[PDB]
RNA sequence: GUAUGUCUAAAUGCUCUUAUUUACUAACAAAAU
């Protein structure tokens, strides 16, 4: 979230019953945000993984009670959005076919991957899986650098 | 970083007397400060002759000497000091003391002037 | 203007289709400590790890070496041992020194075998010549500890000193001991005057230092 | 009749930590009990004397190897007196950061007491019972006990 | 302070020696005099440099002393000084650990 | 057996790996890590660590993705990845140093450079030019607290943490050099053990100085300039024959 | 413009003295009515 400086009007009608649950998360965010003398690359990611889990949760708590339950205004949603809680283009990601589960938008920016793809958190278990009984070998990988996502996909 | 520095960065618990108290108490300890004949750069005035190898150091020619103190002061107030020197070739510590009553120096088992 | 990446068979995959990234100036190669263009390949998509290539082009051609694997570009054999055959048939001389190696990578000779290695007519000249030339118990009585731990494994802590020639098993099992004896070079437990003779020889060695 | 929870922490059992005798801003002793939480390379210190104040100190572990003092004593004007392995001693203060001194004790015998506010000196005990001050020695190593603890 | 040593021993130098020493056990034994009465270093690490710091002392003194002109007194003087120095070692070396 | 032995690991947990400098020095330099202003302390000091591998060694996320390279950590004895480190957890056996024998010339088994040049003190990860399994041991006398042992002692506890480690082909003490050479079968393997050895005390708890080992400098372990006496040279010329003609073998 | 170079194996607190400085550096610059 931001700081309230008297530009949008304090809330709308059903935030009250809401914010209880989404100000654990705020909790949760600064026990992240700070030095956890990490001292190990792979742990210092493992933070950071973390807290983008923490980020889609929150926005997919927002977008499941707007969307797919739906018991709360569309005007306190649109609110919501203004402010930092949710995530505005995840959302709409997720409200779009194919992307309803993911981690996060940066794990579809094709443009920033060295080969030009997508991320493999992307690709259903389903299929690496397959691959690797092909192969010979056993599941390949667990979580992309980005965001821990073990099996980012729809299915 | 720069020669003519205003102000040396202190820690941010520097209790000025208490850092000069330590270091008084580290003094005693240490190597250089407790101790005598401390270095100095000085031409010589005499133009004397270095009496093992008998090398003629001009007047005016520039040395890195040692100064120490003479604890026989001259008269009462007015210090002495005893001024070391190596000739050129030779290793032979040449020096001189520094007589105030005449205004001049005098030669310490060193070499001769002339 | 830039040369070719000399990969040989085996380091790069058994895959039709690698993917791999150059990287101009990359590295300074480990023999001349001399900027040149890393290729990076990942073999397989998913296998993990990557095969960065550890060599200046010019270093690879001199050696006749797989820019990854450093080994002999036709035969795989690491430089010495390739090298070494040829002269058996003189071998390189990399000069370990700051200045002095980057001059040696800088001078396209092919320092030595490589010119052998690089001809079909000499490499296989070579190897015909070769084909030509072709055609608890203690133990006593040289050979590795390795080998003799395997053959007790066979035969069901092991130290062994070679100057003194003592080697004094202990299994620290009666089970094992007594399937050992019965399963089955002198051993006891804890021209045999010949031997008993260059046994105390060994241990006197052993003992005057 | 009530009880109230005022804390919670995690502490290092193994420093041994004696509770320091302290006098008012009247005329009596309050009873210091202190734990130390050693983590990261800091020392932590959670004091009291009553349940109106709850204090905690934190000050670096002077060791370089990071490993842990055995018994912490409170020394006067800031002093920490801290007792590792090897019968060796580090007087930090506790205020500056600074180490003051560094002692090394002269007994063979793991020391199993040390004690700050008896005021030039601080007492030493071996578990043999070799009594010092820091200096002299009021008793000698007895062979027949071992004591861990004063 | 010209001429470095007087930087040296600048009070703000000594003053962040003296913490260095506080904090972590940095001391230079090249920096301060060796004790001349052993037996009164408790310490093993210490006893150790100060070792040390002798042996470096007759290691230069050695380079010395084989100089061209060596007639010259100060060679002299130093086998006195080089003997004195390796007795020092030698005491050093005592019997308690 | 690592594989059915167990799956856990956990050597060192990641609230205490490591202190991250020693002070040298009077301030510390950001870039380096390393303290400055004066250098002052031997700074060699002994590894608060170890590998006891038969309790440690165990299945790893790396093992089942295929990994070839070992954990350096793991050997040092502080791997808090644990079942989660990508790089394996276990003593080379002979069967994961086949698999990459193709590799182990540019990089030794923990997958990093080896150079071209030895380091002037034969110190740390060998030359890919000498291929060697050949290990100097040194600094015995401050890895043991200065113990008067039995040369003989000493021999056998050196084997004792070094069969352990790997497959050994030869070991020799010396008493006039102060040292032990040791020889492994396989390159990986002498490289682990060293990575493993560096810094270590060769102290056991049965010994009167455990609690103060960690006081001491620990396992000075190194790569092995060649024997000069010549019966061994006479040995290494033979063996490099035998290989010279098994690769004449396999060519044909 | 405070030069420089070689050389390197891996007792505790206490107080009292000052209207100063055994102070050091000279690379920098140099005239009369
Ligand atoms: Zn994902
Ligand atoms: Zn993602
Ligand atoms: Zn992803
Ligand atoms: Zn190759
Ligand atoms: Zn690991």
């Amino acid at each position: 979230p931001r700081i309230k400086t008297r530009r949008s009007k304090p809330a709308p009608d059903g935030f009250e019953k809401i914010k209880p649950t989404l100000t654990d998360f705020e909790i949760q965010l600064r026990d992240a945000q700070k030095d956890k003398s990490s001292k190990l690359a792979a742990k210092s990611n493992e933070q950071l993984w973390e807290i983008m889990q923490l980020h889609h949760q929150r926005s997919r708590y927002i977008y499941t009670l707007y969307y797919k339950r739906k018991a709360i205004s569309k005007d306190l949603y649109d609110w919501l959005i203004k402010e930092k809680y949710a995530d505005k283009l995840l959302i709409a990601k997720w409200r779009k076919t194919g992307y309803e589960k993911l981690c996060c938008l940066r794990c579809i920016q094709k443009n920033e991957t060295n080969n030009g793809s997508t991320c493999i958190c992307r690709v259903p278990r389903a299929q690496l899986e397959e691959e690797a009984r092909k192969k010979g070998t056993q599941v390949s990988f667990h979580q992309c650098v980005h965001c821990g996502c073990r099996g980012c996909a729809s299915t | 970083s720069e020669r003519k520095a205003i102000n040396k960065y202190y820690p941010p618990d520097y209790n000025p007397l208490e850092a000069e108290k330590l270091s008084r108490k580290m003094a005693k300890k240490l190597k250089t400060m407790n101790k005598s004949h401390a270095s100095i750069r000085l031409m010589t005035p005499f133009s004397m002759r270095c009496l093992e190898c008998n090398e003629y150091i001009p007047k005016s020619r520039k040395f890195n000497g040692k100064k120490e103190l003479l604890k026989e002061k001259y008269l009462d107030s007015i210090k002495i000091y005893r001024l070391t020197i190596s000739c050129p070739r030779c290793a032979n510590s040449i020096a001189f003391r520094t007589d105030p009553g005449n205004s001049d120096y005098v030669m310490e088992v060193g070499g001769v002037r002339n | 203007n830039e040369p070719p990446p000399n990969i040989c068979e085996q380091c790069l995959g058994d895959e039709a289709n690698i993917r791999m990234t150059k990287i101009p100036q990359g590295s300074e190669c480990k023999i001349c400590t001399l900027p040149f263009t890393l290729y990076h390949f990942k073999t397989s998509k998913r296998s993990n790890n990557i095969i960065k290539t550890l060599i200046c082009v010019r270093c690879a051609t001199q050696r006749n070496i797989c820019q990854c694997c450093m080994l002999d570009s036709r035969w795989h054999i690491p430089i010495q041992l390739r090298d070494h055959l040829i002269s058996l048939v003189v071998m390189t001389e990399e000069a370990k020194n700051d200045m002095m190696k980057r001059f040696l990578s800088l001078k396209n000779v092919k320092l030595g075998g490589a010119q052998i290695t690089s001809d079909p007519s000499e490499a296989d000249n070579i190897v015909d010549k070769l084909k030509n030339i072709l055609l608890s118990f203690f133990l006593y009585n040289s050979i590795p500890e390795w080998k003799i731990t395997d053959t007790v494994s066979q035969l069901l802590s092991l130290i062994v000193n070679h100057k003194a020639k003592c080697g004094g098993l202990r299994f620290q099992s009666s089970e094992l001991g007594e399937r050992f004896v019965s399963k089955i070079f002198i051993i006891p437990w804890s021209t045999a005057e010949n031997i008993k003779l260059s046994l105390s020889l060994n241990k006197l060695i052993q003992l005057e230092l | 009749k009530n009880l109230e929870l005022l804390q919670a922490q995690n502490y290092s059992r193994n420093i041994k930590t004696f509770p320091y005798k302290e006098l008012n801003k009247s005329m009596y002793y309050d009873k210091w009990v202190c734990m130390c939480r050693c983590e990261d390379g800091a020392l932590h210190f959670t004091q009291l004397k009553d349940s109106k104040t709850i204090t905690t100190i934190t000050t670096p572990n002077p060791r370089t190897g990071g490993e842990h003092p055995a018994i912490i004593s409170r020394g006067p004007c800031n002093r920490l007196l801290l007792l590792y392995p090897g019968n060796q001693i580090t007087i930090l203060d506790s205020k500056t950061n600074k180490v003051l001194r560094e002692i090394e004790v002269d007994s063979a015998n793991e020391i199993i007491y040390m004690y700050g506010h008896n005021t030039e000196y601080f007492i030493w005990a071996d578990n043999r019972g070799t009594i010092g001050f820091q200096q002299y020695i009021v008793h000698s190593a007895k062979s027949d006990v071992e004591y861990s603890s004063g | 302070m010209s001429r470095n040593v007087d930087k040296a021993n600048s009070v703000l130098v000594r003053f962040q020696e003296q913490q260095a020493e506080s904090a972590g056990g940095y001391k230079d034994y090249s920096r301060y005099q060796r004790p001349r009465n052993v037996s009164k270093v408790k310490s093993i690490k210490e006893a150790n440099e100060w070792k040390r710091q002798v042996s470096k002392e007759i290691k230069q003194k050695s380079t010395r002393i084989y100089d061209p002109s060596l007639n010259e007194m100060q060679i002299a003087e130093l086998n006195d000084e080089l003997n004195n120095l390796f007795k020092e070692w030698k005491r050093w070396q005592w019997h308690i650990d | 057996s690592w594989r059915d032995k167990s799956a856990k690991v956990q050597v060192k947990e990641s609230e205490l790996p490591s202190s991250i400098p020693a002070q040298t020095g009077l301030t510390f330099n950001i870039w380096y890590n390393k303290w400055s202003q004066g250098f002052a302390g031997n700074t060699r000091f002994v590894s608060p660590f170890a590998l006891q591998p038969q309790l440690h060694s165990g299945k790893t996320r790396g093992d089942n993705d295929g990994q070839l390279f070992f954990c350096l950590f793991f050997a040092k004895g502080m791997c808090c990845l644990g079942p989660k480190c990508e790089y394996l957890h276990h003593i080379p056996d002979e069967e994961d140093i086949g698999k990459l024998a193709l590799r182990t010339e540019v990089l030794d088994c923990f997958g990093r450079e080896k150079f071209a040049d030895y380091r002037e003190d034969m110190g740390g990860i060998g030359s890919f030019r000498k291929k060697n399994k050949t290990l100097y041991v040194g600094g015995i006398d401050g890895a043991l607290n200065s113990k008067h042992l039995k040369p003989a002692q000493i021999e056998s506890r050196i084997r004792f943490v070094f069969s352990r480690l790997g497959d050994i082909d030869r070991i020799r003490y010396v008493e006039s050099k102060n040292c032990g050479f040791v020889k492994f079968k396989y390159q990986a393997n002498a490289e682990f053990a060293k990575e493993a050895m560096s810094n270590q005390t060769l102290l056991l708890p049965s010994d009167k100085e455990w609690d103060d080992r960690r006081e001491g400098t620990g396992l000075l372990v190194k790569w092995a300039n060649e024997d000069p006496d010549p019966a061994a040279q006479k040995r290494l010329q033979e063996e490099l024959k035998l290989e010279s003609l098994n690769m004449m073998v396999h060519l044909i």
